[PDB]
DNA sequence: CTAATAGATTAGAGCCGTCA
RNA sequence: UGACGGCUCUAAUCUAUUAGU
DNA sequence: CTAATAGATTAGAGCCGTCA
RNA sequence: UGACGGCUCUAAUCUAUUAGU
């Protein structure tokens, strides 16, 4: 018979200084913080894709209702919510002849055809950006289904270009990094899910009751890529910097050369929120070792600290380095050597593979969202996925697992660490959802790790998150 | 006056009407509507007439398919017409067309010659038009403050959406270990046992460590597999108490706490495996671990304590299974997880990973918390021996006991489970 | 006695398909062709500069009235004219400390100090374009007057730094070509003209009676640089692409040598004007030889023909080569070897050297703008500057020089060439005036050449004009 | 009754209706139309009828492919016809055609006998037509603004202002060459003259070419500087008539038709230099050319035929100067380039480029066409020889005649000079 | 250096469901 | 790859020991 | 190859008015 | 460099010819 405590909802701040507990309700009731004036879109593909996007734009201009108004909130329209226009009149279109796709998707070698298709798209995108007098803000790519199906790594068709990954999306985003052009990719099947069926007369994907969620997600992503700030956290205390580190492998190389990437978040002294990836891919030649060499660790910490100093004016009073792996002693010593005097260094590990579930005996509904179990002074079990009283439903289907949060190195309070980890999960901009199972700092970094790994020619990659998600 | 009436088709037009009411309140307009308030009762019609006649400045009618030809809506329309006639106000009733299906040809006679504010295309355009019309007609208003709208949202939208300070009881998958032997053993067989005898084949758990064998069994135990065992002195046995090595208070150059704890965990795992093999239960090989499952018809009518464990799905049979792991953190436990497996007819397995995974995904859609809880508890209670325990044989006389009831957790905050 | 012939003016095509002869009234009545939603302005500079910029942006909202309406039209407000928003609310500031500016301009060497100033100004722009989340349409640089007077070719104060021309504007626009960022440069005196004075109590530059023209010029510049098209030519004959070549000397690069740059215009499908450059200097080692080797000439014709073929799909029916030099037989024999049989090459020369002048008898005003004197089948005088009855004044003082048009190569009608050259003078997007004195093909090519030859070699430079002017 | 009604087809002609309404409002009229003035919550038919009947001075109809055959447009037309009959105003309804696809033989039957205004060519032309009609019909204009509405009115009426057909006579700065010497000659001095005699310093114009000297003078001329010339056979000469030289005819191995039209040009330039040296005219050395100017007071009170050539500007005196260049394209002419030079005391120039440039720029502000023309004509008339001709000396007897009046050009297009 | 035996870490893939 | 969740099948590495080094 | 005499072309820099 | 125009000063180059190379 142990004891559990409760952790309250984070508050996400909205326009006019009013607060809420759900992003959707705040967006649909008040409006965003900044006011973008307009969005100009660029469509690339066949005439079918252009018609698909035009129809989808015309459709999303009016309110769409879901199955349940309480389970999933409504969509009162793109312009009625975001106070900006994104319609099918400012579209700038670039065609790709179907013979080009046919002449390219016959080589039967995934690397060569992936490179060829990525080139066939990016060359036209870059040429349109370079040699045209218009102003395109967000570039939408309608990827054909037959192109998508066979560009997976472990998929089969029923040297110079080998220094690249075997995925269309990764390499396509990778070779556009040095030209600074925001990009959004839509599957052809996703936008028009009705016309694509199987040998049963029914859509492969049923979006009948969940068009509101789809509209929310796409509108939020398009707004964020266009330079909008929808919502910000409420009570982030001054002087705290969160820095997540994610490790990755590399597809082809003389050695495994495990790569390290980082992501950063803190307060901007202007009552805002700075959330940017501080990433210059660091390398470890040793096989299987997920600890950086002392020089790499010194470089990473120095870069992060210098970025914080330039952004604000002084060093941070507290640094929580979130990582999914434990740290060894030498890496922590190297972190300590480049550390200022009045700077507390904390190493926290978040893990998921820990077999433990809790069952409610009386009802058939899962556990509360904000509960927490404190094993000791240096570890705890935190719940984030489950039933929320506001949305009257569970975030997952089965009995969810909690997260194991461990204060591996340094001295910190477990309740405060849990509170911060819970509050960090309301700032996922790639989708518009109530809550997630993983904090954003260790999530967005992952995406960076899977973009600037597909190619090796990038030097000084961009930092803003509008070119990676 | 200073109030604006809103009428709709309760509860068909909750979305637009509630959105418009919250928006208009956020701009400093006093808005009176039905669904906005919570307290109701018999005295709900006299207030309507008194408010309309006494302190109502503008009448907005949400004209949709549902709201048209509605008895209450038509009564409100008649009262509004009477008030408009009395006040000599030409513009008192304003239609708001929010339904695309509602054509202007089949509209009510009471509103057929009136200029309607359209909301079908974009709700922001209609909101701007309403604001402009109010400004031109000099509708009284206060300063724009979204705080009132936020307060109304917090006190009306989330009335029965708060959290309940109610105590509760939680069942888990953590089974506590009750009993341990007294001492551990490192029998010293100086080139006495065969070099490659494969000590993991003995009738009792054992682990090789230097020239020593580690087991909880007796010194002369498992002598059937090792005939050259009797000629051995007792003084050549290093005995270590279990309490200190579980507490971490035994550091030696012979062995440290880490390796001894590792050996204890390995012994517990092997004992669990052998004991479950004794129960005559079928085995399943996963990617890294191993699971245990019952046949079909092994129990009485495929049930145990009114809980079914084996069933029929399409042309196959589905079997519930549990997997255990011997772990010493934070306190000595044998963690339990659940799985589902599929067989052709309940006796022979189907050799296809994709079929098994797809079948499990299909089956797990409709199962909820209570189903998993009941199945897990039932299968745990199946294993227990006499009243509350389940023993693993670690030697000729040594036993390790695991309780059949999982560890409970007590919480103080819950919800009201409102269907 | 000799006779003078007259040609009417080719009016342009404003919104709603309306046409007018003057740009000011054409915009004031019908508005621009494309409709922007609003202009977000980013400002780089000091605090005083930001304050002045906000003051001017506020001032240009209300109507501004000129001294004489007949000569110069009024300014009725930015929103009323261009149908878009440009307010002092989307202004984004990046501070450059006066300490850095003062300390950088102390080396007493024009090359080193110019290099330092350019690097300081462009590093912040690159960082704010690659790392931050906001959107910037046009970057308005506000340089103090104390650095403009010292960043000149022959300027005296009262390391890869010697490879660039010692001018701030040219190098600044040349170094940002690979990042594709529009820029508009302001002097602190251009905006706050009343505050800057002289020994007497009067400003150096008096905008009291020409304030409306200043407002119109800055408004149209900001409209174009934000992605707007203020107007286009009414009539362009089909199948005909017009070129313009300019030679520029590459000062102090291992030898005295020279390069060539081009610009082109044609009418594409959809009644649109493709007004774009032709980039990539083509050199020749000989000094003072304002000509091209055959190898470079073949490349130029091939590139122009392929550029037209890509957009149109047909080889051009007629090609015109406006230039201010004279062709020889070697390079024209290099031509016509890649020219299609269904193509006619006319090499036309425009110059303002031959000193002819005409005075009206017993009068006070100058000759009209449309007059032309045809000496032969292969020579003409055209008065591109003169009196305009519509504005009741002349475009210049004294007596303007006539413009010499000489068909140096090819067979064509003199009237048609004169009409085309007159029509190519209505495309001054950088200004809001009645017409320009020289064809835009011979001026925008020079603007390109002044920029491309003030830096190191850069591969595939952008072809749009908003990144140069 | 001071409101103008506009009838259109909503929403097919919203753009033109809004444009015309905004233009008319800016002009000063009171305009009533659907989209601009659409009250919300009011009976639109009764309000429209009241507006048409009680306060309506004009009925502007918009006729196009959309507004044709429309119920509301037709009803408004009928009510406007009734009002016109009740008011006895034959110019009450004004059609405005804005569609090029609407033929004149398919118009509404109610406007066939009415004078429409064409907006096809340009909305400005039609706007001025309707404003002229309103001014003729005395439409009440509510002028409530000054210096803004008047400036809006003055802005238009000027874009349509254009040129008028009238022949005009222009002067020029080209002096036509009237005649040439018959023969040009190449005197053969077989290494007789000194190798570096610097032939350009003698009295007559001559140019070296191989072993020959080219000049218009006779064989025994310029013997004062070359005494060893008499002993020379006169048959050792090559004569080519100049008329065929200035015809693109002569070509030979001795000299090509090209070097010809350069040697003649050089000789003409040298002759002009010598002639202007002989006239006692002071000289100035520019960057590339040489200019000639008159001293102060050498004319009678610095005036020649009611035109002044030397004047006063603060602490400087300004002098008109000319420079000459002989050209053969298209026909033999002398080009004269104007300059203004500045002197301190009227006799000495200033050896400073900056002050000369600044003074010239200051002087160039006040002059206009008449000043420049009169000054050039007066200068050339002073340089005249007898009545209309002026000769350049090429030798003992040969001379080149050039007129003293510039070539007159004639044109067919001019302007009315609207002060 | 390699090859068996256990624990305790980590990272790559691919598959199904989201409502009633 | 518009999201998120939960699964199954695979690979390095560290520690401990033994035997081939 | 160097240096003078010309014609005939070409490119750069530097400065002032724009109204009454 | 917010535009435009008009002037002023310098410096290559090509062509013809002449003399030492
Ligand atoms: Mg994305
Ligand atoms: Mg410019």
């Amino acid at each position: 018979m142990k004891e559990l405590i409760y952790i309250e909802e984070p508050k996400i701040l909205f326009a006019h200084g009013q607060k809420c507990t759900d992003a959707r309700d705040g967006l649909a009731l008040f409006g965003p913080l900044n006011n973008l004036y307009g969005i100009k879109s660029g469509v690339i593909g066949t005439k079918q894709g252009l018609k698909i996007f035009r129809d989808y734009l015309d459709h999303i201009q009016k309110p769409i209702y879901n199955s349940n108004s309480i389970t999933r909130p409504m969509f009162p329209g793109f312009e009625a919510v975001f106070d900006c226009k994104w319609e099918s009149t400012g579209i700038t279109f670039k065609e790709v002849t179907n013979e080009d796709i046919g002449k390219f998707l016959y080589n039967s070698s995934t690397h060569k055809r992936t490179y060829d298709l990525v080139s066939l798209f990016i060359d036209k995108i870059i040429s349109a950006n370079k040699n045209e007098d218009e102003n395109v803000d967000v570039w939408f790519v309608i990827v054909p289904d037959e192109i998508y199906k066979y560009c997976r790594p472990n998929s089969v068709l029923p040297a110079e270009t080998y220094n690249y990954d075997a995925q269309f999306h990764d390499q396509f985003k990778a070779r556009l990094l040095k030209h600074t052009i925001p990009t959004q990719i839509f599957r052809e099947s996703t936008l028009a899910w009705r016309d694509f069926k199987n040998a049963f007369g029914l859509p492969i994907r049923d979006f009948s009751k969940i068009e509101g969620h789809l509209a929310w997600t796409i509108s939020t992503a398009a707004f964020y890529k266009a330079g909008g700030k929808p919502w910000k956290l409420s009570d982030v205390r001054n002087g705290v910097c969160y820095l997540g580190l994610v490790y990755k492998k590399v597809e082809k190389s003389k050695n495994p050369r495990n790569a390290c990437c980082a992501a950063q978040m803190f307060l901007d002294n202007g009552d805002g929120t700075v959330f940017k990836g501080e990433v210059g891919p660091w390398y470890n030649p040793k096989n299987g070792q997920y600890h950086l060499e002392p020089k790499e660790a010194k470089a990473l910490l120095s870069q992060s600290l210098q970025s914080y100093k330039e952004q604000i004016g002084e060093y941070p009073k507290e640094v929580f380095i979130h990582a999914k792996t434990r740290f060894n002693h030498q890496e922590w010593d190297a972190f300590l050597e480049v550390t200022p005097k009045e700077t507390n260094l904390v190493g926290v590990t978040i893990s998921k593979t820990k077999p433990l579930k809790l069952y409610k005996t009386e009802g058939d509904y899962t556990i509360l969202r904000g509960n927490a179990y404190v094993v000791n002074e240096r570890s705890a079990f935190l719940w984030t996925v489950g039933y929320v009283p506001k949305i009257q439903t569970a975030l997952s289907m089965e009995v969810p697992n909690p997260l194991f949060i461990e204060i591996n190195k340094g001295e910190a309070d477990i309740k405060q660490v849990l509170k911060d980890i819970l509050s960090l999960t309301k700032l996922n901009y790639n989708a518009c959802i109530f809550a997630d199972g993983e904090p954003v700092t260790l999530r967005f970094a992952d995406k960076i790790g899977e973009i600037l790994t597909a190619s090796t020619d990038i030097k000084t990659p961009p930092l803003a998150f509008k070119y990676y998600i | 006056r200073n109030k604006i009436f809103i009428s709709h088709a309760t509860p068909d037009d909750n979305d637009f009407t509630r959105w418009l009411a919250l928006k208009l309140i956020g701009l400093g307009y006093e808005v009176w509507c039905d669904i906005l308030f919570l307290d109701k009762g018999v005295d709900f019609w006299s207030n309507i007439e008194k408010v309309i006649r006494e302190d109502t400045c503008k009448f907005l009618l949400v004209s949709s398919s549902y709201s048209n030809q509605r008895e209450g809506v038509l009564k409100e329309l008649a009262v509004a017409a009477k008030v408009k006639k009395q006040l000599k106000d030409d513009k008192f009733i304003i239609p708001l067309a929010i339904d695309e299906q509602l054509s202007y040809d089949d509209i009510n006679i009471d509103i057929v010659r009136l200029n309607a504010i359209d909301f079908k295309m974009s709700w922001a355009r209609g909101l701007k038009d309403i604001l402009e019309a109010f400004e031109k007609q000099k509708v009284p208003k206060e300063v724009a403050d979204a705080s009132k709208s936020n307060l109304l949202y917090q006190q009306i939208f989330l009335h029965d959406k708060s959290v309940i300070e109610k105590e509760e009881i939680y069942d888990s998958n953590w089974l506590s270990i009750l009993s341990f032997p007294e001492e551990l053993r490192f029998h010293e067989y100086n080139w006495m046992l065969p070099k490659r005898f494969d000590v993991r084949e003995l009738t009792f758990p054992a682990v090789r460590y230097k020239n020593y064998l580690c087991t909880f069994a007796w010194a002369y135990d498992f002598t059937y597999h090792l005939p050259k065992t009797e000629t051995y002195h007792k003084s050549k046995t290093i005995r270590i108490p279990t309490e200190e090595i579980l507490s971490g208070s035994y550091d030696s150059n012979f062995i440290r706490n880490a390796e001894c704890k590792r050996l204890i965990v390995q012994l517990l795992n092997k004992a669990f495996e052998l004991r479950m093999k004794d129960k005559e239960v079928q085995e399943y090989e996963m990617s890294n671990k191993t699971a245990y499952w019952l046949e079909k018809g092994k129990l009485e009518k495929d049930k145990f304590e009114k809980t079914m464990l084996v069933g029929k799905q399409k042309d196959k049979n589905w079997h519930f299974a549990i997997s255990g792991a011997s772990k010493l953190y934070p306190f000595p436990v044998l963690m339990i997880s659940s799985h589902i497996f599929f067989t052709a007819d309940g006796k022979k397995l189907i050799d296809s990973s994709s079929v098994q995974h797809s079948s499990r995904r299909r089956q797990g859609k409709n199962w909820w918390n209570n189903t998993w809880r009941t199945k897990l508890l039932a299968f745990i209670k199946y294993l227990s021996d006499d009243d509350t325990s389940f023993y693993l044989e670690m030697g000729s006389e040594e036993k390790v006991f695991v309780s059949n009831e999982p560890v409970k957790f007590k919480g103080n905050v819950s919800y009201n489970i409102p269907e």
